[PDB]
């Protein structure tokens, strides 16, 4: 029924929507719930403050 | 018993401070917690990065 | 409005469903939100994944 | 990406893995990211605990 | 303050004890903070329910 | 392995560099897990949100 996601910022605003509707409907065809219950929360996280191998994303090309 | 409220952007400063002292007493009153155990921190989502049957706030 | 709560594990069931209309009421109060759509998940951590001071839940208490 | 989906405890492990890939592939194609790149949690929460309007599923 | 693991279950007991403290140990080197005001939440995520590149964890041999 | 650190405002890029740093190595020597498996991102509260006690870190 809720859906996190946690990832780099950057993302267009139009992208945003298209993940949103794109996970309720995975959540919908998948499960069978009702979409009025899906709850899509985006975490856009800066490239400074997101890390992979101790690295930044931003010293990643991120 | 820490907490954590996922709310969409828009809420005054006052209402935010607010809302912590809510939330808080209410577990120490339900669960009989001791105040200086509860951490309850706001987590600001925008309107366009918090969906709703697969909507957007925004539309 | 989606609240989560992390707690140590062992409280009651009643108090489970005593903590989750709790947390409801008193964000429809001060913020204005509808019942309709708060969310209250509530997860248990067992004595032995939940930290104080670098100090595990069994070991404190 | 990383997915936390949270979920009642009403699903079997063929659903679950079946929802891992629903969900991977979601992201793969609203956004154009890889689909190695993105790892799917799925945290489970007992009917008693998951609350929708002051109600537990439970009741 | 609050730290959150998410990670594929089979650890030790004694292993996630570890893992409290070398991250609490680990924030209060760096950036100043009290232990006394950091919380270390683990939380376990089984093979059938954990998933990377569309597979699960246990169909990549994981867990 | 995924961790999510909630930290208050007031933390330098650069401190937060070495905070990312310092959570991966502590996760290696501690579950064996190679550095570059562990994925780390910092949700950053601001003092007003973050409450203790029922109070923000304001106060």
């Amino acid at each position: 029924s809720i859906i996190q996601v946690f990832f780099i910022a950057g993302r267009t605003d139009e992208q945003k929507e298209r993940l949103i509707g794109a996970l309720t409907d995975a959540a919908v065809k998948t499960i069978g719930i009702d979409r009025s219950d899906v709850r899509v929360i985006l975490k856009d996280i800066p490239n400074t403050e997101y890390g992979i191998a101790g690295k930044t994303a931003k010293s990643l090309g991120r | 018993p820490n907490i954590e409220m996922f709310v969409v952007e828009g809420l005054s400063d006052q209402q935010k401070e607010k809302l912590i002292d809510a939330l808080t007493a209410a577990t120490v009153e339900a669960i009989d917690a001791p105040a200086d155990s509860i951490r309850v921190w706001l987590s600001e989502i925008p309107a366009k990065q918090f969906g709703i049957a697969g909507k957007s706030v925004a539309a």
